[PDB]
């Protein structure tokens, strides 16, 4: 029976994390951050770190009897940003290109109805 | 038959008549020209033309002005027009223009005048 | 050399910062995506129907925003 | 003058340079077929108006282009590994007869040492030394990023051929070993995808970096 897992692709503007879990999401299979594949902290969110780490986790999953994957895209959510980082698309393309049969590719950013006051103060992050 | 040829500053006057096949630049055999590149340039028109044209006509061309390469190209234009007028068949004209254009159109390009602000090094040259 | 040639069809427009990169549409002539049309960039002069060699078919350029 | 006259007469049956009629040559890469000019012509020089033509470069014979980018090979902003590669002793620029002679000699060297068509060896080297990806810094809102970009067949031809020329110059410059020997050695290395050549090495370098700019 064709084996389908869950690929949580978290993407902020500082890092991207690809975590592969069973169909219940209760058991870990492959979990590779941007930090695994680069040596400058600034480089963690770049799409190349993303696709390299994603392919690594993908081959690791394939080695462990995984064939199909449902993608779960995630922005930081909450009071933090909502647009996924630039590397999420690159990592999704990489997971496709690593020989994984892609199913549902949805967003799971937890959107609040009425959340806490965000950070940064009243006059904003005065860059 | 009379023909002329213009190229850069080397101008060629050519006369083609019936003969064994001897072809002469300034009354000198075409095979003993010291630069070889000029030899091929002068030779281009009669290779593709054929051997019967080569050995059916005597051609005398005199070229004055310019450089030796320019002299070769002017002789090329002159001999090309010479075979053109002597044979007067369309097919040779067609293959002449197919191999290249110059021998039926010439090269009307010249050297543009030099302009001040370091004219010596060229027209479009200037200082630092 | 795992490359994939593809045939240009249509030129989207000069792209990149300096316009020296040209955006075109290319049809993959061989590979896992045979016949697929992709927007791809070209450095150096290009025309319709040029055979351009790809290292990766998956990469794509964003639509030119005017 | 006997070799000179015999080489004058041998290409009487329409041969590029003196020998190596071009029918036997085969282009393996599909990209450069409609651009590499294989018309049989005795002398590789037309003095043509190709610069003023946007696409007139495809008409120029690959050997004429070879002599062309040979004559220009001297002096540059390219302080590659800190060297100024200038021709101070009778530079190649504008002396296309000397360059013509040097390509003739290197072609003879290729013929002898490889025992096959030197034009076909050059064809293989051109195929083997053309990169397939470059890098461009594209920005949105002043945030530049290096993006891999596909190279046109003609730009690939240009950059690869310039690279082999610069490899030949790097080899001969400031050495006893002549220019013809340098060019023959470089072209044979590039023919067999030898990394020792500048041409294939810098093809690899151009492929890389753009490799990481994805």
């Amino acid at each position: 029976k064709e084996k389908w897992g869950i690929a949580h692709i978290y993407s902020s503007f500082n890092n991207t994390i690809i975590h592969i879990t069973d169909i219940t999401g209760a058991e870990t299979i492959s979990r590779w951050s941007g930090g695994m594949v680069v040596k400058a902290d600034r480089d963690e969110p770049s799409p190349y770190a993303a696709m390299l780490a994603a392919r690594r986790a993908a081959e690791e999953a394939l080695e462990k009897g995984i064939v199909g994957v449902h993608i779960r895209v995630r922005a930081p959510g909450g009071s933090k940003s909502k647009t996924p980082g630039p590397g999420a698309q690159a990592a999704i393309r990489a997971l496709a290109r690593a020989g994984l049969k892609i199913g549902r590719v949805e967003d799971v950013t937890p959107i609040p109805h009425d959340g806490t006051r965000p950070k940064g103060g009243r006059r904003g992050r005065r860059v | 038959i009379q023909t002329t040829g213009k190229r850069k500053t080397a101008i060629a006057r050519a006369v083609i008549r019936e003969g064994k096949g001897r072809v002469r630049i300034n009354g000198k055999p075409v095979e003993i020209i010291e630069p070889e590149i000029a030899r091929f340039t002068i030779l281009e028109p009669l290779i593709l033309a054929g051997e019967e044209i080569w050995n059916s006509v005597d051609i005398d061309v005199k070229v004055e002005g310019g450089g030796f390469m320019g002299q070769a190209e002017a002789a090329r234009m002159a001999i090309a027009r010479a075979l053109v007028e002597w044979t007067g068949d369309m097919s040779l004209k067609e293959k002449f223009m197919k191999y290249d254009r110059t021998m039926l159109v010439g090269d009307p390009r010249r050297t543009e005048p030099h302009k001040p602000n370091r004219s010596t090094k060229g027209p479009r040259a200037k200082r630092q | 050399d795992e490359g994939y040639p593809a045939e240009v069809i249509e030129i989207i427009g000069r792209t990149g910062t300096t316009g020296d990169v040209t955006q075109v549409k290319v049809r993959i002539l061989e590979g896992r995506d045979k016949g697929r049309v992709i927007r791809r960039n070209v450095r150096g002069p290009v025309r319709i129907g040029d055979i351009l060699i790809l290292r990766e078919t998956e990469r794509e350029a964003r639509e030119i925003k005017s | 003058a006997k070799p000179l006259n015999e080489r004058f007469f041998i290409p009487h049956e329409i041969k590029v340079m003196g020998r190596w009629s071009t029918e036997d040559v085969e282009v393996r890469d599909p990209s450069l077929k409609p651009y590499i000019n294989l018309e049989p012509r005795l002398l590789p020089h037309t003095h043509g108006r190709h610069a003023k033509k946007h696409f007139g470069k495809a008409n120029v014979h690959i050997v004429e282009r070879l002599i062309n980018k040979i004559m220009r090979s001297g002096g540059s902003h390219y302080k590659v590994a800190g060297h100024f590669m200038r021709r101070e002793h009778r530079s190649l620029n504008s002396k296309k007869v000397k360059a013509y002679e040097v390509v003739k000699e290197a072609f003879k060297i290729i013929e002898q040492r490889t025992g096959k068509n030197p034009i076909q060896v050059l064809v293989w080297a051109i195929e083997n030394a053309a990169p397939r990806e470059d890098t461009t810094s594209v920005m949105f809102g002043g945030i530049r990023y290096h993006v891999a970009v596909d190279i046109s067949p003609m730009r690939r031809l240009d950059v690869a051929l310039r690279n082999i020329a610069l490899g030949a110059s790097a080899k001969c410059y400031r050495n006893k070993m002549s220019f013809a020997e340098a060019l023959a050695e470089e072209i044979i290395l590039a023919a067999n995808k030898d990394p020792k050549s500048y041409a294939y090495s810098k093809k690899l370098e151009i492929e890389r970096i753009a490799e990481s700019s994805r």
